[PDB]
């Protein structure tokens, strides 16, 4: 009843989002500029309505000349669940659009063109937000499904490859054969400077990761997963192996010995708060 | 047929890595919250201020050092700061901070190179 | 050269230059908007790289709405050399991007129209930017011809006497032939105002060609050529008639008889140094 | 033929010459090298300070005397106040200028009233 109040008074639009409407109402082009902006702004509150919902913190809903962004502030902050229950939203609105469409189109309301080209643009957008390269919508649930059964840096790490590769495929492709649809350069140029904006911060993120780790309280225990490693690998690389949503007990190995089971907590917290850190397992294993 | 047609567009959600600032009101109850006892306050005023390890990290570049250490020293130089900070005195959280993880990275710079 | 990246990103665009993108993105015309960017662009750069090369006070490369301008600080105070060279960046660059058309034409890449539209656009700009005017090339290179046996004061007169008649004729043709085509009278107000502009600024060019004569540091001493005056006019009307990177030993003829030979330096100083701007040329054989 | 279907577009290098005035860090650079000892210092300096000659000798219209005169009146005296230039009287470098500029037209001025 309040919560969405600053959601409806917190949109920014771009000037150059401004112009283009000014000149597509004033030449000819006013049955596409609406549907276009029904679409995108349908989809955006699709993707903040399940965002607020699980109480997130969004920052502005934008309109950028080429889409929308709903800009939140979790990365790597919340579980598999949270971030599905958003990401799966946003391709889900045109559903119920065509739903609606299909009977009100079919009852005879407008005519029948304007309906062609409103299902024609709502299905282009629908196959183009499915594309697996980051971020769009289909990168990121391939992102999860990676992270569920991978480590996390093993799953930034291959998920950045697969969307370098698409991106790749897709830019020989816009280049080389299609003619030149402005549209898809734009495309291409956008995921290029996302993709390498995504890669110059490839090391915040784990550190996120494991802070957040630190200070979860009986945060809904969940499957226990035995890890073991060695004796004398470095206390980082033993932590690198951490997947998200696991509790995972370390068994030290010396050299076919095992001392005794250490708490994740245990050595979570050797690393943050005794700053004990730069050493190999021989160390935590004797104290002060 | 169908190309020369398509409006491509994007519709994604921009996951930030870098939290905006913290207001000059809520700070002051963030702080009364951690001193009763508290420890998503404290993950809300540690978070909200990572920007300043990559500042003084940025500055320590191009020394031969790799990113990770740098990024640990200045987080547990942050903690430590936040852990430690008196407000009595009266001064902003970001300077103290910034002296904190500066002193942080020195005295692990000066005691890598004793060890070398 | 990090300044060639340091220009590249402190490239400034005209707000109308959005508003002309806007109009030729929702008609068709992105292909020509493209090429003549392209064309521009590359001129630009190719001028301001080589600018750079002989350390020059580039400002910045901004695009105004019907072309390119580059914001070089030194005016009139330099050999006659590098100036040649940097005007030559663009006519001498065109030839490149030809090539490169015609080996995209023939691996394909491009079809047999886009070569010809690429082809004509591009022969028409370098043609366009040569005509005997001033500001463009024509004017900085009929202007340094004019400037190697004639005084600096004199060869600025004449150009812009021919610049003047020049800029009369083409715009007499394109109001006798074309009463359309508002490029061409875009054009002509741009040279008509810029003629102006460099008419009202001769003074103060040609004071600052003299105080950085007098201020010389022996910049490539060429040839000395004497100057046979009578000792009846101003100090004023002698220093005018000097030619450009030449020292000058000035001979002064008392009734027509050689009374003595003095070089540039004490001339020059007596006249700034020692506040003698107005007096005389004849007490300065006995300044004591 | 052609001549219906043609763009006409320019591209040229545009001399100024008044350059803009100097930031403080350079200024007081060239200064320094002034206190060493360099004429291209001082020809810098000059050229870069150029353009209050312009704004004096345009609001000293209506004089009804030439122009080529007045200018060269500005640009020595500017030099004037350029070498006879201190730190330490406690005021900005171009209000020193336009004073001395103006001391030098009207010292010009009075000249010509006399010779008259
Ligand atoms: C967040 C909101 C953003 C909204 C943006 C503006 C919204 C308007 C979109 C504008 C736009 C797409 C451009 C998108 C680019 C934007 C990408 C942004 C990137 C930023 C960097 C949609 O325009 C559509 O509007 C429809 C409504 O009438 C019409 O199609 C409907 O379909 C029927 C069913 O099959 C329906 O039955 C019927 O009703 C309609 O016929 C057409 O007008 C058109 O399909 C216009 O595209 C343009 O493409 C080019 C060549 O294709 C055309 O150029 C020329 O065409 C010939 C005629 O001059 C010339 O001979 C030729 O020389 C030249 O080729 C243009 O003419 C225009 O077509
Ligand atoms: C930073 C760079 C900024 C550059 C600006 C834009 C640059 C883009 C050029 C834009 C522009 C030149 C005008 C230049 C004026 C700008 C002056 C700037 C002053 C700023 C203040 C394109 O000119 C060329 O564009 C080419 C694009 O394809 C086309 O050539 C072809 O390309 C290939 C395809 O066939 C082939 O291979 C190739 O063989 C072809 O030749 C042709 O359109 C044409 O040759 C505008 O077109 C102009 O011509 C016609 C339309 O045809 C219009 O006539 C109108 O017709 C009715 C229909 O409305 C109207 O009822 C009527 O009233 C009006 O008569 C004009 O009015 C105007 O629209
Ligand atoms: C910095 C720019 C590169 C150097 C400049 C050299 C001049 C380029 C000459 C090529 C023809 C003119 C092209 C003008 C635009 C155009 O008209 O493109 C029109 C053509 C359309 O092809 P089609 O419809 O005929 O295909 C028919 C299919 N059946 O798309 C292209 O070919 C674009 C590809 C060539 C452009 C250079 C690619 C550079 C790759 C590296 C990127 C580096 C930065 C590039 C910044 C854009």
């Amino acid at each position: 009843m309040n919560k969405w109040l600053d959601l409806i008074l917190k949109i920014h639009v771009h000037p150059f989002l401004w112009i283009i409407a000014a000149l597509g109402l004033l030449t000819g082009h006013m049955k596409a500029l609406l549907c276009l902006l029904l679409i995108v702004l349908i989809h955006q509150l699709g993707h903040a309505a399940l965002a607020v919902f699980f109480s997130w913190r969004i920052k502005r809903v934008f309109l950028l000349p080429f889409g929308g962004t709903v800009e939140v502030e979790e990365h790597g902050n919340r579980p598999l669940k949270e971030e599905f229950a958003v990401i799966i939203a946003g391709p889900l609105q045109h559903i119920w659009l065509q739903f609606a469409a299909w009977m009100l189109a079919e009852v005879s309301v407008i005519h029948q063109h304007t309906f062609e080209l409103f299902t024609f643009y709502n299905l282009s957008i629908l196959f183009v937000n499915l594309l697996p390269i980051w971020p769009l919508d289909g990168g990121k649930l391939l992102f999860l499904l990676f992270s569920k059964q991978l480590p996390f840096q093993k799953a930034h790490r291959l998920n950045l490859k697969t969307s370098l590769c698409f991106c790749l495929l897709l830019g020989c492709w816009v280049l080389f054969v299609i003619p030149l649809q402005i549209s898809a350069w734009v495309l291409f140029v956008f995921l290029a400077v996302s993709l390498f904006e995504e890669y110059r911060q490839r090391h915040y993120i784990h550190v996120r990761f494991l802070l957040e780790r630190y200070y979860g309280k009986n945060r809904e225990l969940e499957k226990l997963l035995p890890l073991t490693v060695k004796a004398e690998d470095k206390v980082y690389h033993v932590m690198a192996e951490f997947k998200r949503g696991c509790k995972h007990p370390i068994i030290i190995e010396k050299s076919g010995q095992k001392l005794s089971q250490l708490d994740e907590n245990e050595v979570l917290h050797a690393y943050f708060a005794d700053k004990r850190t730069n050493s190999s397992m021989e160390e935590l294993l004797l104290p002060y | 047929f169908v190309v020369k047609e398509l409006v491509f567009l994007v519709s994604y959600v921009k996951n930030n890595a870098f939290p905006q600032p913290l207001s000059s009101s809520e700070e002051k109850k963030y702080l009364e919250l951690m001193a009763k006892g508290d420890e998503h306050a404290r993950n809300m005023l540690i978070e909200h201020n990572l920007r300043l390890v990559a500042h003084i990290v940025k500055k320590f570049e191009n020394t031969g050092e790799d990113a990770e250490d740098l990024i640990s020293i200045g987080t547990i130089g942050l903690i430590k700061g936040i852990e430690s900070y008196s407000a009595g005195k009266g001064t902003k959280l970001a300077t103290y901070a910034a002296r904190c993880i500066e002193n942080e990275i020195l005295m692990h710079l000066r005691a890598l190179k004793k060890t070398k």
